[PDB]
């Protein structure tokens, strides 16, 4: 961003775009494993259950 | 802190309990050296034709 | 006895080959050899698959 708005302000050049994208909404999904393995309890039984 | 077991008394058995973790490498063995200085040789091999 | 219960024990006790490095680094230093150790699990006489 700050060098498309550096190239935007200056240096003869008409369009400037970037194709990459940041604000796509995202679930991030954080995995307790002590309580995962607090039961008994594999991670990939887990993640084919997902 | 990967888990290896769980004791009952709810407390984990891990990885740093029976072993000793680090960033090695795959293999120690082979050196190189330039003038009697380690360095990390680089065989460049030119294609056919 | 089952026919799987032939199946797994042929598939388990005729088996491929391990091997390891005794006497190398980093684990041992300064070692004044290095040596080689091979186990085999094959069979190869009918005698060994009876």
């Amino acid at each position: 961003n700050k060098m498309l708005e550096l190239a935007r302000t200056r240096k003869e050049l008409a369009n400037v775009r970037t194709t990459l994208d940041t604000s796509f909404p995202q679930y991030k999904l954080i995995i307790d494993r002590d309580k995962m393995k607090y039961y008994n309890l594999n991670m990939q039984d887990v993640f084919n259950t997902i | 802190n990967i888990i290896l077991r769980v004791n009952e008394d709810k407390s984990f058995l891990r990885i740093k309990d029976v072993a000793k973790v680090e960033i090695g490498a795959e293999q120690y063995n082979s050196t190189g050296r330039l003038n009697t200085s380690a360095a990390v040789p680089i065989i460049i091999n030119l294609q056919s034709g | 006895v089952t026919a799987n219960d032939v199946i797994n024990a042929v598939n388990d006790q005729n088996a491929q080959y391990a091997t390891g490095k005794i006497g190398e680094e980093p684990v041992v230093n300064k070692s004044p050899q290095v040596i080689s150790i091979t186990m085999q699990g094959r069979l190869q006489t009918p005698q060994e698959f009876e």
